């Protein structure tokens, strides 16, 4: 009557099942969310976590900063966000221009875990189609913080 | 039983406790506009480009520092400046 | 042994409750070794992962990512409980190799049936000096 | 892996094969010595290099010796 | 069932075994071949699970060794008194305890040596003692010279006691392991007897002796015309006429009018404005409160008469949904190891120790002690050390209880299984959360370095600029200060000082001012937790790594205290979980340090200091709150704004302490000698050397070795903790003494 | 597993709890009504609720602590009465 | 008797006779001696 068990029937994995897991709360969340995501299209994918992470990459950079006490140039400061996740945009196309190497294809395991495709997100395209969708919403998402920050009203 | 020698994809952990697969996230036609969008930075060498003329931005960027009046170049002071360190001479 | 046990499916695995230290993804995309024995009766041994598991009755099978933990498991099993395991290394692909025991007696015994490798006839110190092996990419142990 | 050797000055205790720990000596038969059988190293390519050999060899100086060399990720003992 | 299993004369009492060093253990005693026997000889001297397998006979040494250190602290205690009583000047002091500086050490005039026998007032001259032994003297009546001859006399009386008693439960009557399994007898009488009648016989002393600090030597009267403590005890009228309740005579105790002691059982929230210290009439009121307490929490367990609780039958009705079974073997684990216990007892002792620690200079317990800023430093210092000594060890007993008394067939589904099995979730939770605080904890300081050297001070993490407040511990304060008018309407007033707004000054030195918090206190208690956790992950991955590890699946057989296991997988040194202790030890002296330095600073620049009447006026500048928020603040604030005593220290009478200074310093610098190097570079050296003493033939008769690889190790952590200890020890009491 | 024991009646103890929190009157008037009236002035996007107002934050932080201890305490008693627990 | 003169033996007269000897003669003569800076030749 425990709620903590192991995953398939087969324990001598490292993966336990615990209650956080488990949890079906837990479960359907992780699975909403845009990167777990297989069927839909990876540009698609990369314009969704550019846009959330543009824009939370603006407000701690636009309160504390070298400017942050200038009225004007405060909301001016955000335009580093925009540097940041350009930085972070080239670094992501660096990883995908090595990871799966053109030596190394699927690099084996087809993965079982219900019936249900290899994502395409895993390929040498198909990252460097995730590097484009995360540059632009991340140009996007930083965009509509600083637009957004002036005409929030009563903020 | 608890281990497979040829349907070894399911009995080692080869899984994928996250994913569910669809063909619908985003609403008709809103797709086809991010679609057009991030064609241009679709590729490697494409997005890699990008970023390399977008570098300039820092040179250029730190040419328009007049209106952010960084210490660097405002001044130094004239009036009040370390000349006078050391007490042995006036100079040095 | 006699014949190399082929590793068969469906054996009785050790009731265990899950652990946490092993079968990452090198077990998957690279290798894993995998030990099977005989119990005559119900114990409860200490898998070199975790936790203690119970010894089920008939055969017995587990499987782990290195051959140091096989290995270790082995000993356990034959200085405890006076048993003779066996394990074998399954590779990505599927191909089972046997590893423990390949004479099949004892890696411990004579039985005057394996030819000696990597030995040398000379004693240590007989040896020639690093200047003498230049550029021969050899050594003077495996000259 | 690592390249371990057997000298002639072995006297047959079998005591390094009990030593290892991952099943890369054996013993195979001599007609050097009074026991009739001398260590031997098959299995190389399974050496970690503890040297546990080397600390259950009883002759001075060591027969069994274990130079170390490249490294795989069976020698390096990594799990993952 | 609970009885007094005795077998009388096991060993006989001769000196046969005393000619042979080496008899213990079956190993040394073959004799010594290299001079790493002598080395193996003094390490397992203790180590009785490595002499045999008897529990009975590993029962009944522990039991013989208790009794020796009673007989050894004892001893150290006696003489202490002794000390106090012959070559001090403690009624010197009884006499003016705002002007003369306690001294209760006299040096013999040697290579000269005269100098340090400092003029410290009252006709007397000596070393300055800062043990607080005046202090507890006072607390409890002792006016004359001749009680504590008396005290030293029967302390050593008593040390005899306690070692013939050693001698005869391990030689004459020797107990059972039936005897020594009764847990709930042993629980039953510490609790009811030993702590219970404590309290309850220091209420009494409280009650009866203790009345001359709190009515006669407060109201100026002279030590000698003070009545002995013996005519408070016999005549009624002169006790009556300090305490009214006393004319009343235990009638409203058993007649339940226990208001009528009202007078010598008071609940007073505060110090003595007259001395500094705690109302004596609170403390009797408090350890009579005790007392009934434990005597009421005695009587939990049954043992004899059928009534009361088993300690397997509370710990088998405990399991959870969570956790499988849960205290299935505890039991059984708890009863039959020695180091499981030792590992528990040692945790919760080196955790009371740091709550003693903090207590004692939130509230001070003893008269004129607060004024006493050395003895105040040192005796924090000195209980904190003591405190996070005893907690490495729990952490160390831990992993040798895991490793030797480990059974995996008593624990199936237990919490000790879950535990081990959970193991890297654990280690891996641990190293983030330990990560995350040293990034937020240190980067803050350095942030603040940075941007006070590039001249930017309204960018750092201060209170001027952008500040970081600990609300929390502000509102905590907040409650203790306002909390006597709602949560506490018989107590009189706060329960300390600490948050009060009230400062109390006894001799024109401030005793306990308000303590405030800004954001220095937040960035340095921020700095506190990260170091507890580093020190908690080293010693946690030890104990759950100790048995079998991923890297090395058999490091239970390896033993408790091994070097490596060669330099395979790349290398595998200290991996064993001996190393982990000494890895600990070495983060524990690491946190520590901090901690006391905090305490210095903050007192010496917020409470500490002197009143006038035109304001306080603090030690130091009250440099606290602008100087803590830099890494060059402390070491120019503190380090070298202070310590300069010390330097000064030459000539003086306090001239011993710039020579521990330095000769400390030559110890820790001595320490990395022993802990960077190896052992085959000195066995060559070594060899070298036996070849020069074999062409002289003076070669030893016993062939000299180098030292271990877990001696080097050990050596070198024993080393750097003395030197870096003494450091502290010497620059504390030299610029206490010679500052306050 | 994926059905976590809760039962619709476990409200009972959160609901049941606040009468006995109401009747201690000897000190203000009770524990609950005093949070109750001491958050009534810090419900309208209020400054005031600083460390000063001994009223607001110690009422809310016991009346809490009371509260999730004996909703613990009635799902464990709950649900222990199927699985044996007494 | 035998056994106690030889435990005499072991420690003691290494630690505690040889120290205490050569202390005690250089420390009674630093006592009766005061401070030696040259031979008072
Ligand atoms: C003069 C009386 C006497 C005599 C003749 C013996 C004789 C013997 N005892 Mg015994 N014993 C005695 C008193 C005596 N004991 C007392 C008073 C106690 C209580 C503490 C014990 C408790 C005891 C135990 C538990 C054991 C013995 C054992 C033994 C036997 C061998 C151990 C040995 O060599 O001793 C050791 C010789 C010494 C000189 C030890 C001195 C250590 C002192 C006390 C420490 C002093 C602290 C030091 C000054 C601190 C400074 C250090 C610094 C770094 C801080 C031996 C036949 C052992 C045994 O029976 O073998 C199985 C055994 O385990 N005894
Ligand atoms: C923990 C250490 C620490 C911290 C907290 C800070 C903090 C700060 N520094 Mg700083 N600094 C540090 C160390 C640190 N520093 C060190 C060691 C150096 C010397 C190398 C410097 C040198 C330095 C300089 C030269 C300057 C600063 C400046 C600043 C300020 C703005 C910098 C900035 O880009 O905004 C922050 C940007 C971010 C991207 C922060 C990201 C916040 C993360 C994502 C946390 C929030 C999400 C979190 C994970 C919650 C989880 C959510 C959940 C759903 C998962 C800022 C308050 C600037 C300043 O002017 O100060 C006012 C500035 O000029 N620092
Ligand atoms: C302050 C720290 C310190 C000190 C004192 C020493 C001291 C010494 N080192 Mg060393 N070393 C150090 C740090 C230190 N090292 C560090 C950090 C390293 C890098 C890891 C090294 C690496 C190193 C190497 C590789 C070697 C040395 C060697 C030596 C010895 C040289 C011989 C000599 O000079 O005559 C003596 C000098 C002294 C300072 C003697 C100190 C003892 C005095 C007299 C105090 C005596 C104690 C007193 C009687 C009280 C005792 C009681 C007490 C136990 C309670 C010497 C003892 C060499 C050697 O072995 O020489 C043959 C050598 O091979 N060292
Ligand atoms: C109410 C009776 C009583 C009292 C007062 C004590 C008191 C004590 N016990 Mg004990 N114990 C008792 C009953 C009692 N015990 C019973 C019934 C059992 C059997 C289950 C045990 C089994 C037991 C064990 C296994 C151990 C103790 C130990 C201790 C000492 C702990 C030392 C300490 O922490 O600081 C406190 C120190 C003091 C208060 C100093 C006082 C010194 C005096 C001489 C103590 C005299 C009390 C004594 C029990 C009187 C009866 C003996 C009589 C024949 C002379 C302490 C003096 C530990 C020990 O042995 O330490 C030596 C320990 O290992 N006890
Ligand atoms: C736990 C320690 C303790 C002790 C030892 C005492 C002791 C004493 N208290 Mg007391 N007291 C205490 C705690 C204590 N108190 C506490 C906690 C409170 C509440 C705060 C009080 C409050 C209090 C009050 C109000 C009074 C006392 C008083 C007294 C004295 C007389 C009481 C009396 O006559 O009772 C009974 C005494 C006995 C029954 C005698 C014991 C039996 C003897 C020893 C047997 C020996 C006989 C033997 C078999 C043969 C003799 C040997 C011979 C042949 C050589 C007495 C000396 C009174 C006082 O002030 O005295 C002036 C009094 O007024 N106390
Ligand atoms: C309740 C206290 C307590 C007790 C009873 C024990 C008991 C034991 N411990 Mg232990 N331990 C403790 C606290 C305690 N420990 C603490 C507080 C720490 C943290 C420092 C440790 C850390 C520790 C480790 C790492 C180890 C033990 C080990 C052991 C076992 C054998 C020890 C031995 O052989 O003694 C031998 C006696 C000595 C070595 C004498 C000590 C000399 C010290 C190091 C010098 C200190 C200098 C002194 C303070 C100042 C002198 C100055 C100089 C000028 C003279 C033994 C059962 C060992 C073991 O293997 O367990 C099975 C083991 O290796 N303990
Ligand atoms: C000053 C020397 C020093 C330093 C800096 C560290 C630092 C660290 N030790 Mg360590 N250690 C030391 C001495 C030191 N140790 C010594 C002498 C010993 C022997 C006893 C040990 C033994 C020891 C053990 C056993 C362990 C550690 C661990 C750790 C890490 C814990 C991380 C953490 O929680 O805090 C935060 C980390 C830091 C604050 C590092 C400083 C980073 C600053 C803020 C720079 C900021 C980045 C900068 C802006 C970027 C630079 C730009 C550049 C690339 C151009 C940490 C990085 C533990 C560990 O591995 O982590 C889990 C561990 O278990 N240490
Ligand atoms: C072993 C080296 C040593 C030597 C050579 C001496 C020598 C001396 N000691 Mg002495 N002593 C020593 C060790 C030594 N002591 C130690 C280790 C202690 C501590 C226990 C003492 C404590 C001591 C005291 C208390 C006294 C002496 C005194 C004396 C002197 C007179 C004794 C006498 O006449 O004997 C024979 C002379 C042979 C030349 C004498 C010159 C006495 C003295 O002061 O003289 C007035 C004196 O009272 N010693
Ligand atoms: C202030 C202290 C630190 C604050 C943060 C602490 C969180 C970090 C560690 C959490 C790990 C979670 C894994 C739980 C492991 C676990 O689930 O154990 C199981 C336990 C329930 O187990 P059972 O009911 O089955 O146990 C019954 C039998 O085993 C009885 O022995 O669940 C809980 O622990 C509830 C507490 C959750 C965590 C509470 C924090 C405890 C810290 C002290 C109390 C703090 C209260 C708030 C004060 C501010
Ligand atoms: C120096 C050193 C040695 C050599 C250590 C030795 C030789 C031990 C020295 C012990 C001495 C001999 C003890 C006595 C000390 C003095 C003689 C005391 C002075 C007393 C005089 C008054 C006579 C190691 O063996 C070692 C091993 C592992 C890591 C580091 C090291 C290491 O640093
Ligand atoms: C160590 C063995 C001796 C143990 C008993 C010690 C008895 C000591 C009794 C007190 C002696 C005090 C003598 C003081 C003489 C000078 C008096 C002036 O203050
Ligand atoms: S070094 Fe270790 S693994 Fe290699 S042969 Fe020797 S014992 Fe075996
Ligand atoms: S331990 Fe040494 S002597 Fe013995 S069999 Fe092995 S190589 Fe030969």
């Amino acid at each position: 009557q425990q709620v903590i068990q192991p995953l398939n029937g087969d324990p001598f994995v490292g993966m336990l099942e615990t209650p956080v897991t488990s949890a079906p709360i837990v479960a359907n969340y992780l699975s909403n969310l845009p990167a777990y995501r297989t069927g839909v299209a990876p540009n698609l994918r990369g314009v969704e976590i550019g846009l959330a992470h543009g824009f939370l990459l603006a407000g701690p950079f636009i309160k504390l900063g070298p400017l942050r006490d200038v009225p004007g140039t405060a909301e001016v400061v955000g335009c580093m966000s925009a540097a940041l996740v350009l930085i972070l945009a080239l670094c992501l196309s660096l990883y995908g221009n090595a990871a799966f190497q053109n030596q190394p294809s699927m690099g084996k395991k087809t993965l079982s875990g219900r019936p249900l495709p290899q994502d395409p997100l895993m390929s040498e395209e198909g990252w460097a189609k995730f590097a484009a969708g995360f540059t632009v919403g991340g140009l996007s998402g930083v965009a509509w913080a600083y637009i957004l920050t002036q005409v929030c009203l009563g903020r | 039983k608890y281990f497979d020698v040829q349907d070894l994809e399911n009995t080692t952990g080869a899984w994928d406790l996250y994913g569910v697969d669809e063909m619908k996230r985003y609403p008709g036609l809103q797709e086809e506009f991010f679609q057009r969008a991030t064609d241009a930075v679709s590729r490697r060498e494409a997005l890699n480009g990008f970023v390399a003329l977008s570098a300039g931005v820092a040179s250029i960027a730190l040419f328009g520092k007049g209106a952010s009046t960084l210490e660097l170049p405002i001044g130094t002071k004239g009036p009040r400046m370390e000349k006078t360190e050391n007490g042995k001479g006036g100079i040095l | 042994p006699w014949k190399q046990p082929e590793l068969d499916p469906d054996t009785p695995s050790p009731i265990f409750g899950g652990s946490t230290g092993g079968l990452l993804r090198k077990a998957q995309v690279e290798e894993f070794y995998v030990i099977t024995w005989e119990s005559p009766k119900e114990q409860i041994f200490e898998m070199p992962t975790g936790g203690a598991a119970i010894m089920r009755k008939g055969p017995n099978l587990l499987k782990f990512a290195r051959k140091e933990q096989c290995m270790a498991l082995t000993t356990q099993l034959r200085s405890k409980f006076r048993q003779t395991p066996c394990f074998y290394r399954v590779y990505a692909d599927g191909k089972v190799q046997y590893l423990h025991p390949k004479d099949g007696v004892y890696p411990e015994k004579v039985n005057a049936g394996r030819v000696g490798v990597n030995q040398n006839m000379r004693s240590i110190g007989k040896n020639v000096d690093p200047i003498k092996v230049k550029f021969t990419g050899s050594a003077p142990f495996e000259i | 892996a690592h390249v371990v050797k057997i000298y002639d000055t072995c006297i047959g205790c079998t005591q390094c094969v009990r030593a290892c720990p991952l099943d890369v000596l054996e013993m195979v038969p001599w007609d050097g010595c009074k026991a009739a059988q001398m260590a031997s190293s098959p299995r190389t390519e399974d050496c970690v290099g503890c040297k546990r050999c080397e600390t259950a060899c009883p002759t001075d100086f060591l027969s069994v010796r274990v130079y170390l060399g490249n490294e795989s990720t069976r020698s390096l003992g990594l799990a993952y | 069932k609970v009885k007094i299993a005795v077998d009388r004369n096991p060993v006989e009492t001769n000196f046969e075994k005393w000619a042979k060093p080496g008899h213990f253990s079956r190993a040394l005693a073959k004799g010594p071949n290299t001079t790493t026997w002598i080395w193996n000889l003094h390490a397992d001297a203790h180590d009785f699970d490595n002499h045999t397998s008897d529990l009975e006979e590993i029962s009944r040494k522990v039991f013989s060794a208790h009794f020796g250190q009673l007989g050894i602290i004892l001893i150290w205690l006696s003489g202490m008194y002794f000390h106090g009583a012959r070559f001090s000047n403690y009624e010197g002091w009884l006499s003016d305890p705002t002007h003369i500086k306690p001294s209760a050490q006299v040096v013999w005039p040697i290579v000269g040596q005269e100098i340090l026998n400092g003029d410290v007032g009252g006709g007397f001259q000596g070393i300055q003692i800062t043990s607080g032994f005046f202090q507890l003297w006072r607390a409890s009546g002792i006016t004359s010279e001749l009680q504590l001859y008396s005290t030293a006399i029967g302390g050593l009386v008593l040390a005899a006691a306690c070692f013939f008693a050693g001698w005869f439960h391990y030689h004459k009557a020797a107990p059972k392991l039936e005897w020594f399994q009764n847990v709930e007898s042993m629980l039953n009488h510490h609790l009811a007897g030993l702590l219970g009648l404590g309290s309850l016989a220091w209420a009494g002393h409280q009650i009866h002796v203790s009345l001359p600090v709190n009515k006669l030597l407060d109201a100026g009267v002279d030590p000698k015309e003070i009545p002995l403590p013996h005519e408070f005890l016999l005549n009624q009228s002169i006790i009556a006429d300090l305490y009214p309740s006393f004319s009343k005579g235990l009638a409203p105790f058993f007649t339940l009018n226990w208001a009528e002691y009202s007078d010598f059982l008071t609940f007073k929230g505060g110090l003595n404005p007259v001395t500094g210290g705690l109302w004596l009439s609170d403390t009797a009121h408090h350890h009579l409160a005790i007392a009934v307490l434990f005597l009421v929490a005695g009587h939990q367990y049954r043992t004899n008469w059928g009534i009361g609780h088993s300690i397997k039958d509370i710990l088998e009705s405990h399991k959870g949904p969570f956790t499988g079974n849960g205290h299935a073997g505890l039991y059984e684990i708890l009863t039959t190891s020695w180091h499981a216990q030792l590992a528990i007892n040692l945790a919760l002792f080196g955790s009371l120790s740091i709550i003693v620690a903090h207590h004692m200079y939130a509230m001070p317990p003893y008269p004129y002690l607060a004024t006493d800023y050395g003895t105040q430093l040192s005796l924090f210092t000195h209980h904190m050390w003591i405190g996070g000594f005893c907690v490495v060890g729990a952490g160390a007993h831990a992993a040798i209880f895991m490793v030797r008394d480990y059974d995996p067939t008593n624990n199936y589904n237990n919490l000790l299984d879950r535990v081990i099995r959970h193991r890297d979730a654990i280690i891996s939770h641990l190293n983030w959360v330990s990560i995350f605080l040293g990034f937020h904890s240190f980067g803050l300081y350095i942030h603040n370095d940075t941007m006070s050297a590039l001249g930017r001070p309204q960018d750092m993490f201060s209170d001027t600029a952008i500040q970081l407040q600990p609300v929390f511990a502000q509102w905590i304060q907040n409650t203790h200060f306002t909390a006597p008018q709602l949560t506490a309407p018989n107590a009189l007033a706060a329960t300390s000082l600490t948050w009060g707004g009230d400062v109390v000054a006894v001799g024109g030195k401030v005793a306990m001012m308000p303590i405030a918090l800004g954001t220095s206190d937040f960035l340095v208690h921020h700095i506190h937790a990260f170091t507890i956790h580093v020190t908690v992950l080293i010693l946690l991955k030890g104990v759950l790594f100790a048995r079998s590890s991923r890297l090395i699946p058999d490091k239970a057989n390896l033993g408790f205290r091994f070097p490596c296991d060669g330099p395979g997988r790349g290398g595998t040194c200290q991996v064993s979980a001996w190393d982990h202790v000494f890895l600990g030890l070495f983060w524990m002296y690491n946190s520590l340090s901090i901690v006391i330095f905090h305490f210095s600073w903050k007192m010496q620049s917020d409470v500490w200091g002197t009143v006038t009447d035109s304001g306080v006026s603090h030690i130091t500048g009250g440099n606290f709150a602008q100087s803590a928020n830099t890494i060059n603040g402390w070491l120019r604030d503190f380090l070298w704004a202070q310590s300069s005593q010390v330097i000064q220290s030459y000539g003086s009478a306090l001239s011993a302490y710039g020579l521990m200074f330095l000769g400390a310093h030559f110890v820790w610098a001595f320490s990395l000698m022993f802990l960077f190097s190896g052992r085959g570079y000195w066995q060559e050296l070594i060899e070298s050397i036996v070849w020069a003493h074999n062409k002289l033939r003076v070669a030893p008769s016993i062939q000299p070795r180098a030292l271990s690889i877990t001696q080097g190790r050990a050596v070198g952590v024993a080393h750097y903790l003395l030197g870096g200890i003494a450091t502290t020890w010497s620059f504390f009491l030299a610029r206490i003494i010679a500052v306050g | 597993l994926r059905v976590d024991p809760i039962v619709p009646a476990i409200s009972f103890v959160g609901w049941t709890l606040p009468s006995n929190i109401g009747t201690s009157a000897l000190n203000g008037q009770s524990l609950f009504g005093a949070f109750y009236e001491s958050i009534g002035q810090n419900l309208a996007h209020w400054p005031t609720g600083f460390a000063l107002d001994d009223k607001f934050w110690l009422y809310m932080v016991t009346w809490h602590t009371g509260l999730f201890i004996v909703m613990l305490l009635g799902q464990v008693g709950f649900k222990g009465r199927t699985e044996d627990y007494f | 008797m035998k056994d106690f003169t030889t435990y005499l033996s072991t420690a003691p007269v290494v630690g505690l006779g040889w120290a205490i000897f050569t202390s005690g003669l250089l420390i009674e003569i630093n006592r009766f001696f005061p401070d030696p800076l040259v031979f008072s030749f």
